[PDB]
């Protein structure tokens, strides 16, 4: 789910992650740092630009 | 002149780079020769006065004018330690399993503020633990915690799988003793915030208590505190000793207060002027600059007091001011009885 | 172990500011940020809501249950 | 008289009488814990 | 048996007095301090903590002239109620204006 939300979107919301797929906070955010980086006022960005 | 630096020993306190200076209260009948600082009713009744200057809901900013710093920190202190509320003090316990300590617990459960009116009740006697109508107050917790009959499958979050599992002090309810459900509205006798939250609870785990409240000062235990942070500070007044302009004006805005210090083009050019005083809180931060130490002069007025009271939500801060200078006329009048009762 | 309800220094009530605290760390809020909107003025409850740890989870993991 | 403990894992209710093996059914955890006494507790909030 | 007085030596002497106040801390001692010491006829006032284990203070009064010691105590606390009456009938007119012109 959160890859599919990446492909769709650049840019991914942690709390709507985490509203959708049920699942605690711990989780949500190892799924992110796996592909992602925090962009203050924008949330969570792909770590490799657009190839 | 002579006459300038009395008055401003008497009147202001000066900050000092290395120390503060003119901190002694001095207007006492013989300290000064051209003062005749004898004790006048009407003079005092004359100068004093009280302006608000912020009142909302558990939160009050005042200055007082007039008024000296002894009689200030008695106020300060009564509000702090010397205002009797209502306090959780006795918790009998049925079956905790709860992972959190009973005493922990207890301690926990003793901090919560209590929205009764302490004026309503009185000070229990020595001994008497069983408490009567008059001077105690019941709250009954039970709450089980249990898995959810309708979750998903996974349901990693706590919330989804079980219920009751975060003990808020919402859950508190306040049991009647003998006629206090007459007396007492349904509503007022209540936790102040309802979302303080007691303790975590897992399925299976149960906290069953009932907590014996009575009417207990400040200054025993720290929990029958009214006030968050009374205080009271010195009201600033920065002057000028010299116009400055240009620039350097503008690093004036920097040094002090963002809110204090404006800036205005009079001619074209930038001059700083105070603004607004009070919103300065005295950081020193113009002694860093080498140029600007000599044109300012940073002072708090003796006579001046702004107090600033935030609640723990137990009775509005207006109250809790009055029933302090209450207390204070109490104990004068209760030492007064004592020395005619001596005569 | 678990969020304290008063304050050490000034006494106020913090206990019920927590987890909204971390509904504020689930949002996009930095921490100085939050603890601004939370109404903590004064660095002492800055202090006690930042420097705690949540050990609560941590040993209800390991609770009977 | 029911004296009744509670197991390391299951945590199930389980009534053993005096000079019993110390087991537990539906298990073979050997660790038993006593329940909480029902008697009235007071505590202060100091 | 709140506040009871005590003589400077065995010869009753009514100039120097100290006055031992109970279950009392340095609010009211100060308080008092400050509103009797505007007294003209007070050479000396000053109030002490014995020990901050025991609730109790210990006023000394040393007057000019033949003074009893005990009429400007009478005098101090007169003057301190007065005084808190004033400030509580002010805050309470200044927190009811500012009601009134809030809304
Ligand atoms: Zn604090
Ligand atoms: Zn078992």
């Amino acid at each position: 789910f959160v890859m599919w939300k990446f492909t769709q979107s650049r840019w991914v919301v942690r709390k709507e992650v985490a509203t959708v797929t049920k699942l605690c906070a711990e989780d949500v955010k190892d799924f992110l740092e796996h592909m992602a980086v925090v962009r203050i006022n924008k949330g969570w960005e792909f770590i490799l630009p657009y190839d | 002149a002579a006459s300038q630096a009395v008055e401003e020993m008497r009147s202001r306190v000066v900050l000092g780079e290395f120390g503060v200076r003119n901190v002694h209260t001095t207007d006492f009948p013989g300290n000064y020769s051209g003062y005749d600082d004898a004790w006048d009713q009407d003079r005092f009744e004359k100068n004093f006065r009280v302006d608000v200057v912020h009142m909302d809901e558990n939160s009050l900013e005042f200055d007082m004018v007039g008024i000296d710093a002894a009689i200030a920190n008695a106020f300060r202190r009564i509000l702090l330690a010397e205002v009797p509320t209502m306090a959780v003090e006795k918790v009998l316990v049925y079956n905790n399993t709860s992972i959190v300590q009973d005493e922990i617990l207890a301690h926990r459960l003793g901090l919560i503020p209590i929205h009764a009116d302490p004026r309503l009740f009185e000070y229990r006697n020595q001994g008497d633990e069983e408490g009567t109508e008059i001077d105690t107050l019941q709250f009954r917790l039970q709450v089980r915690c249990t898995r959810n009959p309708h979750a998903a499958k996974d349901s990693s979050d706590p919330n989804e799988l079980y219920v009751n599992h975060k003990v808020y002090t919402r859950h508190m309810t306040w049991i009647p003793l003998g006629n206090q459900a007459d007396l007492f509205p349904e509503g007022t006798i209540r936790p102040v915030h309802d979302d303080i939250l007691i303790a975590q609870l897992r399925p299976g785990q149960e906290i069953d208590l009932l907590m014996h409240c009575v009417k207990g000062i400040g200054k025993d235990h720290a929990k029958f505190s009214p006030v968050a942070t009374a205080s009271y500070r010195l009201l600033p007044d920065i002057t000028l000793l010299e116009p400055v302009e240009g620039e350097a004006a503008e690093e004036l805005s920097r040094c002090f207060s963002p809110g204090v210090i404006e800036v205005q083009e009079v001619q074209g050019k930038k001059v700083a002027r105070v603004a607004n005083p009070r919103l300065d809180t005295f950081s020193r931060e113009i002694f860093r600059n080498e140029k600007l130490k000599k044109v300012v002069r940073l002072a708090r007025v003796r006579d001046h007091y702004i107090f600033s009271v935030e609640s723990t939500g137990v009775l509005p801060p207006d109250v809790l001011v009055s029933e302090a200078i209450k207390v204070l006329m109490g104990k004068c009048r209760r030492f007064l009885d004592e020395l005619d009762a001596v005569q | 172990m678990i969020i304290p309800v008063r304050c050490f220094t000034c006494g106020k009530i913090v206990g019920n500011k927590w987890e909204a605290y971390l509904g504020l760390l689930q949002a996009e809020y930095t921490e100085g940020d939050a603890l601004d909107a939370l109404g903590l003025k004064r660095y002492c409850c800055r202090r006690m809501l930042l420097a705690h740890v949540d050990l609560i989870e941590k040993l209800l993991n390991y609770a009977p249950l | 008289q029911p004296m009744i403990y509670i197991c390391g894992e299951c945590h199930t209710e389980n009534e053993i009488k005096s000079r019993d093996p110390i087991r537990c059914r539906e298990c073979g955890y050997r660790i038993m814990y006593k329940k909480r006494t029902k008697r009235l507790v007071v505590f202060d909030a100091r | 048996k709140t506040a009871l007085e005590m003589v400077q030596a065995a010869g009753t002497d009514r100039h120097c007095v100290t006055f031992v106040l109970h279950e009392e801390d340095h609010t009211l001692g100060n308080s008092l301090r400050y509103m009797i010491m505007k007294n003209p006829e007070v050479e000396f006032c000053g109030y002490t903590t014995t020990h901050p284990s025991e609730s109790k203070i210990n006023l000394r009064i040393q007057t000019r002239g033949t003074l009893p010691a005990v009429e400007p105590f009478q005098r101090g606390l007169n003057e301190l109620m007065n005084v808190c009456q004033h400030v509580l009938d002010k805050f309470e007119a200044s927190i009811k204006d500012y009601k009134d012109q809030k809304a």
